[PDB]
RNA sequence: GGGGCCUUAGCUCAGGGGAGAGCGCCUGCUUUGCACGCAGGAGGCAGCGGUUCGAUCCCGCUAGGCUCCACCA
RNA sequence: UCAUAGGAUAUGAGAAGGCAGACCCGGGGAACUGAAACAUCUAAGUACCCGGAGGAAGAGAAAGCAAAUGCGAUUCCCUGA
RNA sequence: AAGCAGAAGAUGCGGAGCCGCAGCGAAAGCGAGUCUGAAUAGGGCGCAUGAGUACGUGGUCGUAGACCCGAAACCAGGUGAUCUACCCAUGUCCAGGGUGAAGUUCAGGUAACACUGAAUGGAGGCCCGAACCCACGCACGUUGAAAAGUGCGGGGAUGAGGUGUGGGUAGGGGUGAAAUGCCAAUCGAACCUGGAGAUAGCUGGUUCUCUCCGAAAUAGCUUUAGGGCUAGCCUCAAGGUAAGAGUCUUGGAGGUAGAGCACUGAUUGGACUAGGGGCCCGGGUUACCGAAUUCAGUCAAACUCCGAAUGCCAAUGACU
RNA sequence: UAGGCCCAGGCGACUGUUUAGCAAAAACACAGGUCUCUGCGAAGCCGUAAGGCGAAGUAUAGGGGCUGACGCCUGCCCGGUGCUGGAAGGUUAAGAGGAGCGCUUAGCGUAAGCGAAGGUGCGAAUUGAAGCCCCAGUAAACGGCGGCCGUCGGUCCUAAGGUAGCGAAAUUCCUUGUCGGGUAAGUUCCGACCCGCACGAAAGGCGCAACGAUCUGGGCACUGUCUCAACGAGAGACUCGGUGAAAUUAUAGUACCUGUGAAGAUGCAGGUUACCCGCGACAGGACGGAAAGACCCCGUGGAGCUUUACUGCAGCCUGAUAUUGAAUGUUGGUUUGACCUUCUAACCCGCCGCCCUUAUCGGGCGGGGAGACAGUGUCAGGUGGGCAGUUUGACUGGGGCGGUCGCCUCCUAAAAGGUAACGGAGGCGCCCAAAGGUUCCCUCAGAAUGGUUGGAAAUCAUUCGCAGAGUGUAAAGGCACAAGGGAGCUUGACUGCGAGACCUACAAGUCGAGCAGGGACGAAAGUCGGGCUUAGUGAUCCGGUGGUUCCGCAUGGAAGGGCCAUCGCUCAACGGAUAAAAGCUACCCCGGGGAUAACAGGCUUAUCUCCCCCAAGAGUCCACAUCGACGGGGAGGUUUGGCACCUCGAUGUCGGCUCAUCGCAUCCUGGGGCUGUAGUCGGUCCCAAGGGUUGGGCUGUUCGCCCAUUAAAGCGGUA
RNA sequence: UGGUGGCGAUAGCGAAGAGGUCACACCCGUUCCCAUACCGAACACGGAAGUUAAGCUCUUCAGCGCCGAUGGUAGUCGGGGGUUUCCCCCUGUGAGAGUAGGACGCCGCCAA
């Protein structure tokens, strides 16, 4: 018999339950986030805000809509009854 | 330090052996007391020795181990020589 | 094979901001003087890669060496 | 030396020892275990040992409870919990 | 309730006490409000959306041996040195044979001795070898004649001897020519009783039938990994009730397969060529090497100009 | 019936003792040697103590440790640890002390508040022993005795670097070391050599006559140990009579080939074979019986043992105090206590005499000796494996050792999210008081030109230039209308909150418009509750600090507590068992496991063996007589292995003996092809498994080497 | 023309041309506001002598970039099969690349 070791690349952090939480057409309340994400792979977009950790949320109740701006860049809104 | 390190590099005796040589033969002493060439030392120390007949007496001043040539002789003083 | 330490001038050493302290062998010189010297043999970070404006100095991979271990049926 | 120790004698239904493997009063006083280990802690002042008892023992007539136009020895039970 | 009366009873008396009816706050305290707060703000907890209580059955839990049996072990108190270890006191046994010491004497020898040869002498953890004692070598026996022996040989056998009798040392201890060995067929800590139904995340076992429904073997945390907790998955009941699910349609996010080279990296060949040579007179040639640039080409889990099927999330209605 | 003998060697001097019941020994002991302790109430030891052994002894004795007759010897290191002694100085307890500080309160007080005395709590200086730090000595005390470079020298370090003697050893892995002896042959033995992996001088070194049921080698004699068995006697066995168990046991009318299957079938499938019942024999199987595996693992199991693991205890040392008082001095500040001397009456005497008393107990008297000491009690410090209780992690392609343990980023990840492995790559345990906020401003890296020092490369103007740069840091995502780069002013790196969402077992974590208060920048809109986003951190309990229209056990205060804010933990094994913890077990034990290891079996076949393909090349020439490179493809299941599937309520494991049996990839024999086959002998290939396929030395050996033979001295499977 | 907004560069890059009395710009000077880490380049302040050169508008083009079909193919849900480190068949879906081609602009509001 013989023996090693020492592998020394044995972790990995966390997984952090980004992406889309609501769908386009979907009712949502006021302050519902809907986009957790790092960085702006969408941007916000009418009665939609960021916060600190680049995360998205509606300002007021409504349906989500999801465009995108002009080319290769997309957005969100909030557009209420 | 040792006492045979001390004397190498303030180039007192070339060689640690022959310092070594003669602490074994107790030619020397430190504070009046016989000592050998392990006898551990430090700033103060009052040192006795002998070359045959000459005699001499001297103080340590300081000690280190990279020691080059001329700051050698800063690490210490003569005091006094007899025969 | 695994882990740790080491691998800087011929030898021994220190030193992230530019590798420099000492010592020795051989030869030559040298001379009035109680071994009190001098010049040359020669003075070059084990190697590879990376980060930095930069690496001996941080990191990583590999080689050479020293020590420790390589047990139970 | 008094004198004392000590000794001698006579009286004593003295006390000894036992128990019922239970109850109580005290002197000593474990560990397992539990704590998911473990030492503080618990188990537990249990078990066990010892000495004393009595039919009961122990405690008991306030250097108290308390905080109201105050209660008046102890003990035990229900509550408080 | 205790308690009194009452046949060990039911019952009556007994309202001290307990639960609830109002909560909030750490608390003072306030009160269908209260706490935070500077706040008539907001928010939390509560009320408005009210039913508890006593008793009984059943299920489950908690504390008690708590489904049953099961340890090795620990502690306390006692019993044991009739085995065996050692010791104390007193007794006793060791057939026969051999060796031949010290000393003494004699003789030689010496100045004396020393020394030498005989005789006597009779020592020895001496020799050989029975009883006796011990156990190395083998064989046999190995549900035996025997819970350690028998047979054939073996060792010691007047010395650290063997043995008897009577005694002593007692366990967190004793004894030990020391092996961790012996201490009543046991000993890395004796045996009996008791604590004690020790504890056991461990194994084994857990007794009649039928019916309805019907899993998991996953996550997270764990001195945790064969255990446990919560969640997930099952069941029962009461409610809401029709939200759920499937498909169709519509819209979304998502960058995988695939493909590609626009990035990063890897890479093939060619063209030209900076530059560097070698050749001739600062030039002038060389296909001697050759940067970059360019043409075309291959490749990628941690590379994308691109990008599906499927799946996922929702909305509308339709059908089921 | 009563020795077998000899040669040589190792170990131990010897006679003796020992694991009753596996081990008789090289172990123990031994006499001898050495060290140390101890002045007699010895010391040590037992005991709580009295009382005792020691010893009815007295340093030529007694106790302890190490070594082991005898002979020659027993080298260097005292740096570390121990002991021994010293000890100027530092540090350090309890006790004494008693500056001050709080709390309370009479009183003063308009109030705030101050506040004497007393009580109470906390209490500083000062003093305070042993011990420790420190200095010497000691090695027949613990213990230790090196390396580099050069062809004896030079050098580094040491406290010191192994003297003598011995040496492949009871130590030597390489190793059957080399040589020689012995032998036909000698992994053994002997003698020498020494590059002693890893001898060595009282853990004693070397030698050594005698001794040994010691271990080892060689030789003579002898033998059925063997070649290779044969016969005979007796006891069992067998038959008959009498008597008559046991272990075990799911029921059983219980066949073998292959295969399957929990991977090794009696019992299943298919096929073959087999009249029914017994007796004597064998022991291949029933993974046979026996013994809930003694190995391995696990258990937050146990026991024993060690120690510089943790915490404690005994014991010992030391000090304060009470017993415990009378003096003479001395020095201190206030008489006082402390210190040195002295005395005696306390206390003590395992000293004497007398009486109790025929008493080595004690107890009274008298003396004597010591003496306020000692001893004892209480308190305190130190030492303390002598002793006790306990701990000593998990994961793990068995365990151990290694490595890791929490958080962040990416891939794996399968186009939502999520998703493991001892899978692949990397980072964090911070940083900035401006690297934040706001307002306003502008836009990078590199390339080509020109131009001192300027240089390939600063700085320069210059056109090209989505971005090749930067973004505090790792990576991913993202950003050039800036989130990047400058300047001004500032501190929103605010307080109270928070609809509603995300993630989620919980704990927790994340985002958040908007309201109020007060602000910053900006004219204004308006932005700002840290930073470009994602890591940059930990519970509770416990304490500490500050603040508080809270409570404060009769009342007023207070102590103390609560609420708010905050500090203290690599508790890193990072959801942290305790404030506090390491190891051995081969003397071991229990509970369980084939959930997990060693043998064998099974799957695989990397490895191993064998076969084959292309064919360069060797082969004088010639690829293929025979070899066959770089490369490639298969078979087998004899190797080393990987995986853990049966077996841990037991599957006995190497080698050897006996017994054989099967395959053929054939060693011989037989039959052939080719030949770089003249012949004889051979090489290679093909068909062939009928039969056969040696005896010895060494080694436990398999294997292997050697000697001598043989036609040949085959390779493997069958647990 | 000018200003100001919206739509994925089908808007752009690039080449060629035409115009500016009004308008927009370029342009002329700092005395003041203000400013330039240097300064009237820029920012501000005022002005209008001259210039369509540039910028800005209007035309042209398909060289670059951009958009982008159909068909086919890979891939693929689902079903099935096979000599299964892979391959094949069927309904259905269906890219990328490469083409065909499109395009050097569409839509608004105000002012003269």
């Amino acid at each position: 018999k013989k023996g090693v070791g020492s592998t020394k690349n044995g972790r990995d952090s966390e997984a952090k339950r980004l992406g889309a939480k609501r769908a386009d057409g979907q009712f949502v309340t006021g302050g519902s986030i809907l986009y957790r994400q790092r960085g702006t792979k969408i941007y916000p977009g009418e009665n939609v805000g960021r916060g600190g950790d680049d995360t998205l949320f509606a300002k007021i109740d409504g349906t989500v809509k999801f465009e995108r701006f002009g080319r290769d860049r997309k957005k969100v809104s909030v557009y209420p009854v | 330090m040792r006492l045979d390190k001390f004397l190498k590099v303030s180039r007192l005796i070339k060689r640690r052996t022959l310092a070594k040589e003669v602490a074994d033969q107790g030619r020397i002493s430190i504070n009046g007391n016989q000592a050998k060439a392990s006898s551990d030392v430090k700033p103060g120390d009052e040192l006795t020795v002998r070359f045959g007949q000459k005699l001499v007496t001297v103080q340590v001043n300081e000690l280190k181990d990279t020691t080059k040539k001329e700051e050698a002789a800063n690490m210490y003083t003569i005091l006094k020589e007899e025969k």
